[PDB]
Formats: structure tokens, sequence, C-alpha cells
């Protein structure tokens, strides 16, 4: 019967929204993980420089 | 002088079969500047591959005149007898000139333009002539002289 159609039409949009709102909750997690990697990959590299310099200095000394 | 000191710390001759050395000569500098240059060469380990000549403002004027000649002779020795690529950094040629000019008067010469010694260009030529590839082509003498504009 019609109306039960209208109620089978909402419980459908209200999964579309809940599908859209948990396909961003990953996108946030992806870009946050792809951030942290790069926020620690540059840091890894920095310590080498700050250490490559410090030991050379200590060789010369 | 910051640029001159930075080049002294950093300069190299990227893949050369020849060893590299720096000769750093400062003329008519303050005690503060001398202490700074010393500390810089010692701390960085730039001193290991450098000969440093420091002439103070209150050192004899004749010692200032001899400074660039001590520096160039050391460079030519290292380059020719040891086959090294040597980089010579001379600061400041204008201060060297102020001392050479200072004595020209006591020497009895008629002054030239701007009060300078009449011989300005043929003394200065004795310093700029001393550079280039050395015999054997294993070494060379390169110069980076600092020329400050008096009154800009």
């Amino acid at each position: 019967k019609l109306e039960a159609i209208l109620s089978q039409e909402v419980e459908a949009e209200i999964q579309a929204l809940l599908q859209e709102a948990e396909a961003k909750a990953e996108a946030v997690k992806r870009e946050a993980e792809e951030k942290a990697k790069a926020l620690l990959q540059a840091r890894e590299r920095a310590l080498e420089a700050q250490y490559r310099a410090a030991l050379r200095r200590a060789e010369s000394a | 002088n910051e640029i001159a000191a930075q080049i002294a710390r950093q300069a190299t001759v990227r893949p050369k079969e020849e060893p590299f050395a720096v000769v750093f000569a400062a003329m008519g500098i303050t005690q503060r500047e001398l202490s700074y240059f010393i500390q810089e060469f010692e701390r960085t380990g730039a001193l290991s591959r450098s000969v440093l000549f420091l002439n103070k403002a209150d050192d004899p004027t004749i010692e200032r005149i001899l400074t660039p000649r001590m520096a160039l002779t050391v460079a030519e020795y290292l380059a020719f007898e040891h086959d090294y690529h040597v980089l010579v950094i001379l600061t400041d040629m204008t201060n060297y000139c102020e001392a050479l000019r200072e004595i020209g008067a006591a020497r009895e010469e008629i002054p030239g333009r701007r009060g300078y010694p009449g011989y300005m260009y043929t003394d200065l030529a004795t310093i700029y002539e001393r550079a280039g590839v050395v015999e054997g082509k294993k070494g060379s003498v390169t110069q980076i002289p600092i020329l400050s504009m008096p009154d800009d």
C-alpha cells in the first residue's frame, strides 16, 4: 500500500546519509593517517641531518 | 664578511683528484671580529683545511701590507708544491688600501686622485696577478677579494 511506500522511501535516504557520513569518517581517517606518516617522515629525516652534522663536528674536533 | 666566512666553511671541488684548502686573510679588523673569526673556524672544523691570517686594526700598517702577500705565498705553495686547489679569501682590500695610502704620504709622493698613492694600480696589480692554474695543472689559486665601496 502507498504510505508504507513513503516509509520505505525514507528508510533509504536515511541510509544514503548514513552511507555518505561513514564514507567521510574514513576520508578523515585516511587524510589523518596520510598526514601523520608525512609528519613523522620529515621528522625522521631532520634527526639524520642534526646528527650527520653533530658527528662530523665531533670527528673534526 | 658573513658571506666570506660562509664560503670558507662550505667551499669544495666536487668529483677533483686534488685536495682542497682555504687561505683566509683578514686586514685591519677589530679584536671582537678577530675573536669571532677564530671561534668560527675552530667550532665548525673548517680550520682543519685552512690557514688563517688575521691582521688587527692596531697592528702595524706594514704588517697589514704584508698580510695578503703571506696569504698568497701560502696558497701558491700549497697549490704548486702539494698540487692543491686553493681558495684565497681576502677581506677587505679597501682596508689594505687605506694602510698603503696612509704611508704614501710619508714616502714623499705627490698624491693622485682622491688623495690616493700614485702607484695604486701597479701595487694592486701585484696582488690580482697572483691567481690561476699552476704548472702541472694539478692545483690552482683562486681569489675571492672583498671590495667595500668607501662611502658606497
